């Protein structure tokens, strides 16, 4: 047993080749729609794959008007995680991602202005494995 | 309570259904009718005499296991047979208060994914009706309906006629010459038809 987990101070974001340091949270799943047809003579129910859906959700604190300027427009989004304990990092990138809605305007008495942002990928590359 | 009875005849057997009949039975009624406008006074119902002719339908499932039972397969071959039958079968239903004559309409199983043992059934009943094609005078009407089944060979016993086998296994009783012209019947009875024995095997026609 050994100490070689990862932290999100390691978490490095480029979106659309751009370091967006500012995004204290991030994450992103890969999702399948999943058929479950049940067959005549086998018991247990049989699922069949099907295709598959990306979704990621994006929240920091706001700095600018990036997002409101981006708009709709497709874009990636690079997400680098590296291990400092032991040398090795994680790298992914989403091949073609689109924001769902823009968070024109959010704010709430002396709190910080954060921003969030949700939106799908079409599809995602892993560059490295760990 | 209630309970379902089909007591075929023309095959002596007495089915209950081990399964009530799922959600609700219904029936309905109609009264046969016919519209008919009028000028100048417009639409009007004129009741036809006869009567009509109505479904009774459910669905059950037939269970592997439960009170007495039998298997899901041959029930399905039991009924499916009994859908061809040209003879009337009687239908009894405890709760529902329903007792006559009917005849299966439409018939159909069911092997749902699961529970691959049992057999969803939905059946639909029809009620049942019969055809009957010198001194005129009031007499008996003739209601009653004729559903009575008999072994198609008989063993005279002690007593017997030939004449009286005939009334009571042919009707009229005079139609005994049927019975002793088939020549098996002639070949086991004396040349002499007033004369037999108890045991001989007679062939009633039809």
């Amino acid at each position: 047993e050994e100490a070689s987990f990862l932290n999100g101070s390691d978490v490095v974001i480029l979106i659309d080749g751009v370091e967006e340091l500012y995004m204290e949270e991030i994450k992103a799943d890969f999702e399948q729609d999943e058929q479950s047809i049940k067959l005549l003579g086998c018991q247990n129910e049989i699922s069949r794959v099907g295709t598959t859906k990306g979704s990621f959700s994006l929240n920091g604190y706001k700095t600018d008007s990036k997002f409101a300027k981006l708009g709709f427009r497709s874009f990636e989004i690079i997400y680098n995680l590296s291990n400092s304990e032991t040398l090795g990092y994680e790298s992914i990138r989403l091949k073609n991602c689109r924001l769902k809605k823009l968070p024109l305007i959010n704010s709430k008495a002396g709190e910080i202005v954060k921003i969030e942002v949700e939106g799908s990928f079409r599809g995602y590359d892993l560059l490295n494995e760990l | 309570v209630i309970d379902i009875y089909l007591k075929n005849e023309k095959e002596k057997i007495d089915f209950h259904f081990p399964v009530n009949p799922q959600d609700s039975l219904s029936i309905k009624k109609e009264k046969r009718f016919e519209t008919v406008d009028i000028v100048n006074l417009g639409e009007f119902d004129i009741k036809k005499e006869g009567e009509k002719i109505r479904e009774i339908s459910f669905k059950t499932f037939l269970p592997n296991l439960y009170s007495e039972l039998k298997n899901p397969i041959e029930v399905v071959a039991m009924l499916e047979k009994w859908v061809d039958q040209a003879e009337p079968l009687r239908l009894i239903i405890t709760g529902f208060g329903y007792n006559g004559l009917v005849t299966i309409s439409s018939f159909s199983n069911t092997q749902t994914a699961g529970r691959e043992e049992d057999r969803d059934i939905e059946i639909t009943f029809r009620t049942y009706r019969e055809l009957k094609i010198s001194n005129t005078k009031t007499d008996l009407k003739d209601n009653r309906p004729n559903t009575q089944t008999k072994s198609k060979i008989y063993t005279v016993k002690a007593s017997d006629t030939l004449y009286k086998i005939a009334k009571n296994l042919l009707g009229k009783g005079s139609r005994w010459p049927e019975i002793y012209n088939i020549p098996e019947n002639k070949k086991v009875i004396g040349k002499n038809p007033n004369i037999i024995k108890k045991g001989k095997l007679v062939i009633p026609s039809k």
